[PDB]
């Protein structure tokens, strides 16, 4: 990385016409697959289309990581979320969609904080338990350790029992951000720290256009 | 025992308005008033049926009860065509508490639309008034909503003021009916008030946080009381939790400085232990004593049959931190004794505080009964010195005389605190005044008490024969606290040989009669008045009975009609004080 | 005639784990295509190696804080899959269905405190036969490794498989050889202004970790 | 392929014993554990 | 071995780091196809038994290792002790069908009857965890509790009815066993052990002479 406490591991990510640069990077984690599987299937009759305008970052707030929060504090974000972009006008236009996710979580507090976050992409998260949090690293994850990084970048494909999904009744992925070591504000640490997500869908394919009251 | 029952002050309201569901005194700064809660009273508020109102009842002169406007408005809107609140049937006035210039009333069934989805949740609300000021206080109306939050809190179900001017508020529905105690200083309630903000944050707020799911449906804040229990001057928080411990009922006591946890517990299932609580020092040791009510408690009699009578647990606070708990049972079956418990202060001004306990559904025709219990050194005297009876019949909901009551207020400045009793079932409220207590030092001396039949000292006018005589002497001395006449006329009665159809062996000399009466008029606080006279024995050959002692009986009666004052409040003589005393005299052989 | 056959006794009873297939009842069904789905795992121990999971310490936390006193023992526990510290790992939840194991267990120690907090740690292996060590100076005569915090925030130590027999039990019965494989002792050599930090610790399977002889005791 | 400690093969055709797979158009956690960085990362002395 | 702590890259070390040597290992017993190919006992209903694999006890070998994977494929084998004839009906078929003999029906032959059943779901792969739209999650709130609570189960999703191989019906089904053939698994999930009360979960192992 660098010889001193100062840190230079530059990583840039362009989704569409939107970029995102990080200088405290650990690398991108690929989960369960590096590429996609077969988009064209026997269930859409070749009427699937790729919409390239929908593949770009959108931002959202997760939670405040304060010193009083102890091990096991979760924040669950079900994907796809309520989106006001062009990706949102796809769940009102089309009946079936499929896409992967490009998730980048940020927690900025200076390197004089302790504590550790574990951000993980969990498929089909119907229920989590207190003991199951000990095995949360079975999923695509990265740690956010304020002495080393502020960013965790996790790319992940489409998973499901079906090849296309009906996102209005099914949320396949879930972004869970867990406190594994509570925050510390020692003498020079930032008092609290806000956690943000910078998500972007990838390889979005749609099929079956619904009628319009417009 | 000194409460006036002849002509007590009656107050009424609209039928069906539940006039008397809550009562209190209002003493500002120099007229005296009465506060009656009518949670079902119709208001002129725009489109609000039975909003409920609190009435200020003028005690001075006429019996007028002018309503108080805390809120004259209707339902505010969240947006266009989207009501924010539902004041209809909000039961405002279900709980009224006053301290000097500050009047706090609440609406336990006030419903409120969330700032998100369109809901109708009973967070409850209150209105605090400080003379000219009047703000709104809804601590449960917050961002924490829907059952598991403070959505069904019904904040204001019970309220109380501390001595440091801090409000104690109870809400039995918070966190799936775990209940919640909320305490705010009266300073921030008005200082942080904002008419455009529906969820006000108070910087110095004390509250019970949410607990484990096994604590659900316990009803904390069902009733509240204040008093010091850790000996630091600050009033602590006593609250009943009647469904806690699998319907056994509990009572929690928190620190009034930081909401830090004593805990009482019931002995019987579903006896509603904690339905009412009260804190007053009953034994003069300046240590606040805990009173807990359980109206549904069942007792066994000599026939060994269960009968619902009600029970109050008297827990004396020892300096040891422990309690000296005494259980006091009800008297009538299904009367729900212990529904209301009201500290009276020193009702009789004897040196110890007193307390009143009610059986609202007792007495003839389910009218209602209030029992008056006096305090003493050993604790609370378990025998009631007075029994207050309802005088009104039922209509649909029983009269409920005693369902709510308030005391410990000298409203007429007679030196003796009075009592308000609310009978909401008949929409009535009754003020009983305390009559001045007169302690009386009566005396009786017979000398000599050993009579020599052959003494024959005192001559008898009309005859040359002299008789065996002796002296009878009686004394009166009376004094009392508070406002009462400085002159006191009594009616003294004397009987010789009280034990005797039979022949009386002694009679008075200057009358030749065993009976003598004396209109005596003594002064309050003044010296002891004492009039004596000569009685003589009959001749030896006038009776055979020489062994039976001759009992000299003295009895006195006070003129109550002439002792009355202004309104006609007639004083009363102290309890446990003999209205008559008797000495005797023997004959030798 | 026809072919003579001797129907033997003791044969043919249903065995719930026999290498035999049932008879078909219903034919010619074609599955929906599922080639190249993400996340295929063929062996339970492939996931136990690529994915460490947390340990569990006093107070139910995956980290051990830097103590500042004459004591320097952070954790000290039985090298046993049935241990309390190992109880929430995937390696011990997967080993409860087997009666014997063999090979190496990796421990991952990731330091969490700030950039001005510094510490030096020591992990040792006490074989069975005498009591485990109580100070780092007595544990320096074992098999140990020692590291300190810096730019790289994780250190991995491999608990060596020393044993008399080639396999060891995954369960524990009494004080006996096979169920006590010694201890694993974590010490804190030094620290500089590391007061109240955390050293989260993971665990996984080694290269040669093996686990055989399935069994079903109870309690998923 | 699965549970066998014996190899008595099948009377029946594969078309009746199982359900037949179809192709459209050990994978992940075997390549992920095999790409595990095993070697020592420092500058080994002694 | 030092390394970046949060890279999430799998980092293995060996006993060569301090002078050992990694030994060879045989891993046939943790193969997914090998270990899931056992009969596991299922609590049967009286007559009708929809053949879902999530009906297996979760504390069992096959039950606990199946729930350690989000998605799974397998053909099914069934062992049944029943009274009267036993009828099977494929996935997506009406209940009235369980009464008709043309459907695969196995006449009673003591003591039991084992059938090889194919995969008949409309899905390329079945699931142990279904969450249509459920979590916020953010450590879910107490908002629905008490009475509304026991009903509140499905405020989210999870339903294996759709993912059904089929049903069996007999006059009286006494015992039922499942065996997974050709088991494939995807996306592993947590797997927990018994949490001990002592410092170590002791137990009673079989005791020979010495
Ligand atoms: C015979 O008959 C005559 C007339 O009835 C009796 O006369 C009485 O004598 C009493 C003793 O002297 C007298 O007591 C009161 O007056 C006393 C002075 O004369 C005075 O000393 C007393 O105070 C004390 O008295 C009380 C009385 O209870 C004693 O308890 C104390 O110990 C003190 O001694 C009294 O004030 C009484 O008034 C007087 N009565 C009359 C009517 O003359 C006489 O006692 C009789 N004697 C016989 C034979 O018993
Ligand atoms: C001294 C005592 O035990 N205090 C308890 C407190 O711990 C507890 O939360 C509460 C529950 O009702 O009971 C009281
Ligand atoms: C000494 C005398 O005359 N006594 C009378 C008494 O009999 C009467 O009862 C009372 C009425 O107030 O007035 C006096
Ligand atoms: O039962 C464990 C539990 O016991 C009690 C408390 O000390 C809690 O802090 C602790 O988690
Ligand atoms: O859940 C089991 C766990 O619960 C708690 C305590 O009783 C512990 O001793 C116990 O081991
Ligand atoms: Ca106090
Ligand atoms: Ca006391
Ligand atoms: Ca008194
Ligand atoms: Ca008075």
């Amino acid at each position: 990385e660098e010889t001193t406490l100062l840190e230079d591991r530059i990583l840039t990510t362009r989704n569409g016409h939107t970029t995102s640069t990080t200088q405290s990077s650990v690398g991108v984690t690929y989960g369960y697959a590096t590429t996609e599987d077969f988009v064209s299937g026997p269930n859409t009759s070749g009427l699937e289309t790729r919409v390239v305008q929908a593949e770009r970052f959108f931002k959202t707030h997760l939670f405040d990581w304060v010193t009083s929060d102890s091990f096991g504090r979760c924040h669950l974000l079900e994907l796809p979320t309520d989106h006001k972009g062009v990706y949102g006008s796809l769940t009102d236009s089309y009946a079936y969609m499929r896409n992967g996710w490009d998730v980048e979580v940020t927690a900025v507090g200076n390197q004089f904080n302790g504590g550790c976050l574990l951000v993980a992409m969990v498929p089909e998260l119907c229920s989590i338990n207190k003991r199951e949090l000990y095995q949360l690293t079975l999923f695509p994850h990265q740690f956010i350790n304020p002495r080393t990084n502020m960013t965790a970048h996790i790319t992940v494909p489409f998973v499901g029992v079906n090849r296309y999904d009906q996102y209005k009744v099914h949320k396949p992925w879930t972004l869970v951000v867990m406190v594994v070591a509570p925050l510390t504000v020692n003498t020079e640490g930032a008092p609290q720290i806000k956690v943000y997500a910078n998500i972007a869908p990838t390889n979005v394919h749609v099929a079956g256009e619904f009628p319009s009251k417009e | 025992f000194n409460l006036d029952v002849d002509s007590p002050a009656e107050y009424s309201g609209p039928e069906g308005s539940y006039f008397g569901f809550a009562v209190d005194f209002f003493v500002p700064s120099s007229r005296m008033f009465l506060l009656v809660g009518a949670p079902k009273a119709n208001t002129t508020q725009p489109g609000i049926v039975e909003g409920g109102q609190v009435l200020k009842c003028d005690w001075s002169s006429t019996r007028r009860c002018q309503p108080i406007e805390f809120d004259a408005t209707g339902n505010r809107d969240y947006a266009k065509d989207d009501p924010l609140e539902f004041k209809s049937h909000q039961w405002f006035g279900a709980s009224v508490r006053s301290k000097q210039d500050k009047i706090l009333a609440c609406a336990p069934l006030y419903h409120w639309r969330t700032e998100m989805k369109q809901e109708r949740e009973p967070v409850g609300t209150c209105f605090l008034q400080d003379g000219t000021k009047t703000v709104e206080y809804a601590p449960c109306r917050s961002q924490d909503i829907d059952a598991d939050g403070q959505g069904f809190c019904q904040g204001g179900f019970s309220i109380d003021f501390t001595k440091a001017d801090r409000v104690l508020l109870g809400g039995p529905g918070s966190f799936y009916w775990q209940g919640q105690l909320i305490s705010d200083q009266v300073a921030e309630i008005v200082s942080k008030y904002d008419p455009n903000v529906y969820s006000i944050k108070y910087n110095n707020q004390l509250a019970t946080r949410t607990a484990q799911a096994i604590f659900d449906d316990s009803y904390l804040g069902y009733s509240v009381a204040v008093g010091d229990f850790n000996g630091d001057g600050i009033d602590d928080f006593v609250s009943g939790v009647p469904r806690a411990a699998r319907t056994l009922g509990m009572v929690y006591i928190y620190d009034g400085k930081n909401m830090s946890s004593y805990n009482f517990t019931g002995e019987q299932m579903a006896a509603y232990f904690g339905f009412s609580v009260a804190a007053t020092d009953i034994n003069g040791d300046d240590y606040a004593d805990v009173f807990i009510g359980a109206p549904l408690f069942m007792d066994r009699g000599s026939d060994g049959k269960l009968q619902e009578v009600g029970q109050v647990s008297v827990s004396l606070q020892r300096a040891s931190g422990d309690f000296q708990t005494t259980k006091l049972n009800g008297f009538e079956v299904f009367a729900r004794f212990g529904s209301a418990i009201a500290p009276l202060g020193d009702l009789d001004q004897d040196g110890f505080n007193d307390i009143a306990i009610a059986a609202p559904y007792g007495g003839e025709d389910k009218k209602g009964i209030v029992y008056i219990f006096n305090g003493r050194s050993t604790g609370l005297n378990a025998v009631p010195s007075q029994i207050l009876e309802g005088q009104w019949a039922a209509r649909s909901c029983p009269p409920s005389f005693g369902y709510s009551m308030k005391g410990a207020t000298d409203i007429d400045k007679n030196g003796y605190p009075d009592l308000i009793v609310g009978a909401f079932g008949v929409d009535r409220a009754i003020l009983y005044r305390a009559r001045p207590v007169i302690t009386v030092n009566a005396g009786l001396e017979v000398y000599p008490s050993i009579l020599n039949q052959d003494n024959k000292t005192c001559s008898l006018p009309g005859t040359a024969l002299k008789v065996s005589c002796f002296n009878v002497r009686f004394c009166l001395k009376a004094d009392g606290k508070g406002v009462l006449p400085r002159k006191l006329n009594f009616q003294v009665e004397l009987l010789l040989d009280k034990l005797k159809g039979a022949i009386r062996r002694a009679l008075f000399l200057y009358s030749r009669s065993p009976s003598h009466s004396k209109n005596m008029t003594i002064s309050r606080g003044g010296l002891m008045q004492c009039e004596e006279l000569i009685a003589y024995l009959r001749d030896e050959s006038e009776f055979r009975d020489k062994l039976t002692p001759i009992t000299i009986f003295m009895e006195y009666r006070l003129d109550y009609r002439t002792a009355a004052d202004t309104t006609g409040l007639q004083p009363i003589l102290n309890q446990f004080t003999p209205a008559n005393i008797s000495r005797q005299a023997h004959i030798l052989l | 005639g026809i072919f003579p056959v001797a129907c033997s006794d003791g044969y043919g009873g249903l065995v719930t784990t026999d290498p035999k297939t049932a008879d078909p009842a219903y034919g010619k069904v074609f599955n929906p295509p599922r080639n190249m789905l993400p996340g295929r795992f063929t062996n339970f121990l492939d996931v136990a190696e690529a994915c460490p999971t947390f340990l569990r310490f006093e107070g139910d936390v995956p980290y051990v804080t830097t103590k500042t006193d004459s004591d320097r023992i952070l954790a000290q526990f039985d090298l046993s899959l049935a241990a309390k510290h190992m109880s929430n790992t995937f390696l011990a939840g997967l080993a409860q269905y087997y009666t014997q194991y063999s090979g190496t267990i990796n421990l991952h120690f990731m330091f969490t405190g700030p950039t001005d907090a510094k510490a030096r740690y020591m992990i040792a292996y006490a074989p069975p036969g005498m009591e485990p060590p109580k100070t780092p100076e007595a544990a320096a005569h074992c098999i140990h490794a020692e590291w300190d915090t810096g730019l790289n925030s994780k250190f991995t130590f491999s608990i060596p498989y020393l044993s008399a027999a080639d396999y060891a039990y995954t369960a524990s019965d009494t004080a006996e050889t096979t169920n006590v494989q010694g201890w694993v002792c974590l010490f804190q050599i030094t620290h500089g202004k590391a007061d109240g930090d955390a050293l989260v610790v993971l665990a996984s399977a080694g290269k040669d970790f093996e686990l055989r002889l399935p069994v079903d005791a109870r309690t998923q | 392929s699965g549970n066998t400690g014996s190899i008595i093969n099948n009377y029946y055709m594969q078309q009746y014993q199982n359900s037949m797979d179809t192709q459209l158009g050990n994978d992940w956690f075997s390549k992920l554990a095999s790409s595990a960085f095993s070697g020592l990362f420092g500058a080994l002395l002694a | 071995t030092t390394s970046a702590g949060e890279s999430a890259d799998p980092v293995t070390a060996t006993v060569e780091n301090y002078g050992g040597e990694t030994q060879v290992q045989r891993r046939q017993h943790t193969d997914v196809s090998f270990i899931l190919d056992r009969f596991v006992k299922v609590t049967p209903k009286d007559q009708i038994n929809v053949l879902d694999l999530m009906q297996t006890p979760a504390h069992t070998l096959v039950g606990a290792l199946l729930r350690t994977a989000t998605y799974y494929f397998a053909d099914l084998e069934v062992a049944v002790k029943h009274e009267g004839n036993l009828t099977w009906v494929p996935n997506g078929a009406p209940e009235t069908a369980l009464d008709n003999t043309t459907n695969p029906t196995a006449y009673h032959k003591a003591p039991l009857t084992r059938l090889a059943l194919p995969y008949t779901a409309p899905h390329r792969v079945l699931a142990t965890v279904y969450n249509g739209n459920c979590k916020y999650g953010e450590s879910h709130t107490t908002n629905v509790r008490g009475d509304l609570q026991v009903l509140a189960q499905k405020v989210a999703r999870t339903l294996p009815t759709s993912f059904n191989y089929g049903a069996i019906k007999a006059t009286r089904v006494t015992e039922l066993l499942y065996r997974m053939k050709r088991a494939e698994t995807y996306c592993p999930r947590p797997l927990l052990a018994i949490h001990p009360s002592e410092a170590r979960h002791k137990q009673k192992i079989v005791a020979p002479v010495k």
